[PDB]
């Protein structure tokens, strides 16, 4: 198997290179291909035959190989380039077949801070009819994906019923999140204020709903 | 009289896949060709001493085709199943029925040394080829060696071959070349093939008495 | 253009079998090799196997992970490649993709020219039973209003949420599901619209959970 740097960080407009070290069996003597895979999408062929580009790949992407290691270069760094990058090749050993690298997540630095847009829905009419009640807090469009979510019930911090996503990535390249607080319709109406305190880079947005 | 139909002397003596239905005969006065036989060297390259070969095969009193190096037994440490889309047969890729494209096996191309002894009490016609890939990345992928040598040693034929990489104009969809060489082996003489890559080894030869 | 469409994924018990399918369009299918790749959730790309074109023998190569258990075949009459999986184990759970590829000429290796991929299909090798989802509307109150749908307590993934039957990509965002203490998934979809456009028109979310054959269309009203 091939070895890649787990993470690579570079500011926009800079030269950025991803390493992919192998052996004489796989990378030394076989062709290397590079792939871009944005979060939750089919991989995209960037480079094949160690430096060739398929149709639609801009000139900013280039590949090179020297001995047992191969390298991919991205020269004009965009925020759209923030994705995962894989190196693949054939391993001529008896039955190693196609082998890949562990993957490399490229993060573009200098991206503007993004405040999280929070939406908190109360339990709906139909769900209350079903003797259940889920409060859905949605958080999206924040670039620094380091949010802290905290539920509170009439100023009291609650522990039971909270389940939270881990930050996602969408077509805005900013992160997205969601957190559900499970409760009986009774806990819903025994209080009058449930809040969704979302703290992101010190400052905290919170929304409050009500039976 | 020997009717090659729509095949050149090269395509018939090398075993072009699209000339297998040519009725073999052990004695002929001369060779009948056509204005331009459709099937010659399906893989492009220079046929060394072609005119001298056509003269040597002009008339023959004895002509037997025999397997000089058995495919399943001669190269255990090399890959033997090489085929090309240029030498196709029934719409599927194949190769010359008298040659063998040796490539790397399990990431290795060990030094080979194969001897043949002329025990036929006749002179045998032996044909082989030297592969000239179009780029170094193909040389690595096919053979896993960068500095290849090919040598042939007999009493009356001895030559060190020059497997040079060179991108040539695309002919029959190929930018690489196979240079074909041959020699007549006297009774009792021993020809020895030695290579670490790029050898199109003889599969079948021809014992002939040349009336 | 080139387009590869896959199907067949779903819930399957360990030791059972499941046949994936990958339909090709927009190119001469018989002139290309085909490869299957897989990717466990958030765990990188893996190679499953590869089938050469008929011009190069139509033979197959398989990863050591898989060789004895999966079988890859192709049907050039229908331009479809299959991934017949047998003796499935839990570690076989992954999103499976199909690709077209070149067959290198002399050495017959895959050229790794994976220029086109399918959307992938999720295969869950599990022993738990399928559970359909509950769908509840998320009613709305800048000058915008947010409405959505709550897809609750389903197993297994995936669920496909559309808005007015796949027409609305404007202002839509479906969030990743969450696994609960009960082993059941649950996600939400939300759309943003002009607030005076609420008493104006319709907004239906179309939730589709194929593992349970569930198809629900829910209306979100103020
Ligand atoms: C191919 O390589 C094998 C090595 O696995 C060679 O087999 C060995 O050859 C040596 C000397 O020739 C013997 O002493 C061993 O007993 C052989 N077997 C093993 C398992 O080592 C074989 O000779 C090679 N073939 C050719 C044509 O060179």
């Amino acid at each position: 198997v091939l070895t890649q740097p787990p993470s690579v960080s570079a500011a926009p407009g800079q030269k950025v290179t991803i390493s992919c070290s192998g052996s004489s069996s796989n990378i030394g003597n076989n062709y290397v291909s590079w792939f871009q895979q944005l979060p939750g999408t089919a991989p995209k062929l960037l480079i094949y035959d160690d430096d060739k580009r398929p149709s639609g790949i801009p000139d900013r992407f280039s590949g090179s190989k020297s001995g047992t290691s191969a390298t991919l270069g991205i020269t004009g760094l965009q925020t759209g380039d923030e994705a995962d990058y894989y190196c693949g090749t054939w391993d001529s050993r008896l039955s190693a077949g196609v082998v890949f690298g562990g993957g490399t997540k490229l993060t573009v630095l200098g991206q503007p801070k993004g405040a999280p847009s929070v939406t908190l829905f109360p339990p709906s009419s139909e769900e209350l009819q079903a003797n259940k009640a889920t409060l859905v807090c949605l958080i999206s469009d924040f670039y620094p994906g380091a949010v802290t979510v905290a539920w509170k019930a009439d100023s009291s911090p609650v522990k039971a019923g909270v389940e939270t996503t881990t930050p996602s990535k969408q077509s805005n390249n900013k992160y997205a999140a969601s957190s559900y607080l499970s409760l009986t319709p009774e806990q819903w109406k025994s209080h009058r204020s449930y809040s969704c305190q979302v703290t992101h880079e010190g400052s905290t947005v919170e929304k409050t709903v009500a039976p | 009289p020997l009717q090659l139909g729509n095949c050149s002397v090269a395509g018939w003596i090398l075993g072009n896949p699209e000339c297998e239905s040519l009725i073999s005969k052990e004695s002929w006065s001369y060779i009948v060709e056509t204005p331009n036989p459709e099937n010659g060297t399906c893989y492009p390259g220079y046929f060394a001493d072609y005119e001298e070969l056509r003269e040597q095969l002009s008339s023959v009193s004895s002509f037997e085709r025999f397997e000089i190096f058995p495919k399943e037994s001669s190269w255990p440490n090399h890959t033997v199943t090489g085929v090309t889309a240029s030498c196709s047969h029934n719409g599927k890729s194949s190769f010359y029925r008298n040659l063998l494209w040796l490539t790397e096996k399990n990431g290795l191309y060990p030094n080979l040394s194969n001897s043949y002894v002329n025990n036929k009490e006749k002179e045998v016609l032996v044909l082989w080829g030297v592969h000239h890939p179009s780029n170094i990345r193909d040389q690595r992928a096919i053979y896993h060696t960068e500095n290849a040598y090919v040598s042939v040693v007999s009493s009356h034929y001895s030559r060190r071959f020059t497997p040079e990489i060179a991108k040539r104009p695309k002919v029959r969809g190929q930018e690489g070349r196979i240079n074909y060489y041959w020699t007549l082996l006297e009774p009792g003489d021993t020809i020895i093939f030695e290579a670490n890559g790029n050898l199109i080894a003889p599969w079948y030869a021809f014992a002939l008495s040349r009336g | 253009e080139v387009q590869l469409v896959e199907s067949g994924g779903g819930l399957v018990q360990p030791g059972r079998s499941l046949r994936l399918s990958c339909t090709a369009s927009g190119f001469t299918f018989g002139d290309y090799g085909m490869s299957w790749f897989r990717q466990a959730p958030g765990k990188g790309l893996e190679w499953v196997g590869f089938i050469r074109s008929k011009v190069y023998g139509g033979t197959t190569e398989y990863a050591a992970s898989v060789k004895g258990r999966f079988i890859i075949s192709r049907d050039d009459s229908k331009s479809i490649a299959y991934l017949q999986m047998n003796s499935l184990k839990t570690e076989d759970t992954a999103v499976y993709y199909c690709t077209r590829d070149w067959v290198r000429d002399i050495i017959l290796l895959p050229a790794l020219h994976l220029d086109y991929w399918g959307q992938g299909t999720l295969v869950t090798v599990s022993g738990a039973s399928t559970k359909g989802p509950s769908v509840f509307p998320l009613a709305p109150s800048g000058g915008t209003a947010a409405l959505g749908c709550l897809v609750k307590d389903y197993f297994p993934e995936p669920v496909t949420v559309s808005w007015n039957s796949g027409a609305l990509t404007s202002g839509v965002h479906t969030f990743p599901a969450v696994l609960q203490s009960s082993g059941l998934y649950s996600l939400s979809s939300v759309v943003t619209v002009p607030s005076s456009s609420l008493g104006t028109q319709t907004y239906i979310c179309n939730v589709n959970h194929k593992p349970s054959n569930t198809k629900v269309d829910k209306r979100v009203e103020p």
